[PDB]
């Protein structure tokens, strides 16, 4: 339950930063596998679930092509369709 | 006719060398600058010698060795490097003082304030203020491991070491927070040390911890004693509805040693930090003790919408100009995410120095809504006044 709330809040904060002209929406679509791994180990997912989480992340960044401030709102939606929070404690 | 006095070394100068020395005649031996009379292993302030009839001087001429300024004075939170020969503290020796960067910075007025030489008087001196050594002042903001500005949706609120090196933990009446100012002062909320509803007799205990992110390691690091408490007079404990002047300063009995995990934070100057839309980070050790430190980024909103929400939620309300609200109702997390009486850390992109703009004051509504803080910029003068005491 708390995982979904944290993700929604981070998405809304990124939307506000985009409305302020500080974080460009296209720049967000770039992230290396090392960054994904370090984020997944810092949040506390299992070492086995990291592959599923990376697949979900790649697919969700792929499915969202709208380059606007609502991008962060749509990506979040995808993360709920793939049920990514089940790989978190 | 005792023999003519002969200088042993080169720096010995006989004052008025007479052509011949007879009975009851004397000669005085001084030394050049930077050198001192010795005679054996001791030191002499003056030497004179006379003839004892049998042509023998009653005492032998001294040696006149060089003066030793001694070991240089210790620079607090600093050190020195031998610009000349190491271990040689004698006459004509230069040292270079330096401060422990990045946690401390030498006070300014550039290859002129940290250089100290050994003078002929026998002490380490500098061209400006010779007797006294410099002073390394603490660097306020500029955290050595700042939080990543590339925020992602998948973002754990757990803070890492060095992100907020100013966070403190207090277990006075309950779990509270604050920020470090300098190496000796702690800025916190007034209602953390004075209970609002409880009041009456105080179960005094205090205890202040800082230096880590995990609670157990914070406790292991040590309890810091407090020697003076300065509460703003506007705060009143009986008025449980009001929180005006919710600010206080604590003075440590001994100054802390600043490091990569322990750094203070600067005070505001211009009001551009309180502008709408500014993202401020609020840290706290969670509620319902929860272990490690957790942070949350919240935006400062319009005070008018906050007042509308306040009076619409049938609340007494105690908003003022010295306060500013943060957060958004669309945020699905609780309004108490400003855990403990911490601070509202905002980073100034012009100077890249983090500054504490607000203090976690009152948030009546542990469910959802806005958060309220106290403008530090308004109480800057009182903070500086209490610090200069």
């Amino acid at each position: 339950e708390d995982c979904e709330n944290i993700f929604h809040d981070n998405a809304y904060l990124l939307k506000l930063d985009c409305e302020a002209g500080r974080v460009d929406p296209v720049e967000y679509d770039d992230i290396s596998d090392e960054e994904i791994y370090e984020i997944t180990v810092d949040v506390g997912v299992s070492s086995e679930d990291q592959e599923k989480v990376a697949k979900i992340i790649r697919e969700c960044i792929a499915q969202v092509s709208t380059q606007d401030c609502t991008k962060f709102s749509e990506i979040y939606d995808c993360y709920m369709k793939k049920k990514i929070c089940n790989y978190y404690p | 006719k005792c023999p003519q006095p002969k200088t042993l070394d080169e720096f010995t100068i006989i004052q008025n060398l007479q052509p011949q020395y007879q009975f009851r005649d004397y000669f005085i031996a001084t030394c050049k600058q930077g050198y001192q009379l010795i005679e054996g292993n001791q030191v002499l302030h003056s030497f004179t010698a006379v003839c004892q009839d049998d042509g023998t001087w009653h005492r032998a001429m001294p040696r006149c060795k060089i003066k030793d300024c001694g070991q240089p004075r210790n620079l607090p939170n600093g050190d020195f490097r031998y610009t000349t020969t190491m271990g040689v503290n004698t006459y004509k020796a230069r040292i270079q003082y330096y401060c422990h960067e990045p946690y401390y910075k030498m006070q300014t007025r550039e290859s002129e304030q940290g250089v100290y030489t050994c003078t002929a008087q026998g002490i380490w001196k500098n061209e400006q203020k010779g007797e006294k050594i410099p002073r390394c002042l603490p660097v306020c903001g500029k955290p050595v491991n700042p939080v990543e500005q590339r925020q992602r949706i998948i973002g754990g609120q757990k803070a890492k070491m060095g992100n907020f090196p100013w966070q403190v933990f207090t277990n006075i009446h309950g779990r509270g927070g604050g920020a470090l100012l300098g190496d000796r002062w702690i800025l916190t909320a007034a209602h953390t040390l004075y209970p609002k509803e409880h009041e009456a007799q105080s179960n005094a205990s205090l205890d202040v911890f800082l230096g880590h992110t995990n609670v157990e390691e914070l406790m292991k690091l040590g309890n810091h004693p407090i020697r003076r408490v300065s509460v703003h007079p506007d705060y009143r404990q009986d008025e449980s509805y009001n929180f005006e002047g919710d600010i206080a300063l604590l003075e440590l009995e001994n100054s802390v040693t600043l490091g990569p995990n322990l750094l203070p934070i600067c005070l505001p100057d211009n009001d551009t930090f309180y502008d709408l839309g500014l993202m401020g980070y609020v840290s706290g050790f969670g509620v319902m003790e929860a272990h490690d430190l957790r942070f949350v980024r919240l935006p400062v909103a319009n005070p008018q919408a906050c007042e509308n929400w306040l009076r619409g939620k049938n609340r007494m309300d105690v908003f003022s100009q010295n306060m500013f609200c943060a957060g958004h109702p669309s945020l699905k997390q609780d309004a108490c995410q400003g855990d403990a009486g911490g601070v509202f850390a905002v980073r100034d992109p012009n100077t890249d120095r983090w500054v504490a703009t607000g203090i976690v004051s009152w948030g009546i509504g542990c469910s959802r809504g806005y958060g309220f803080y106290t403008k530090v910029l308004n109480y800057v003068d009182w903070i500086k006044k209490e610090m200069e005491e």
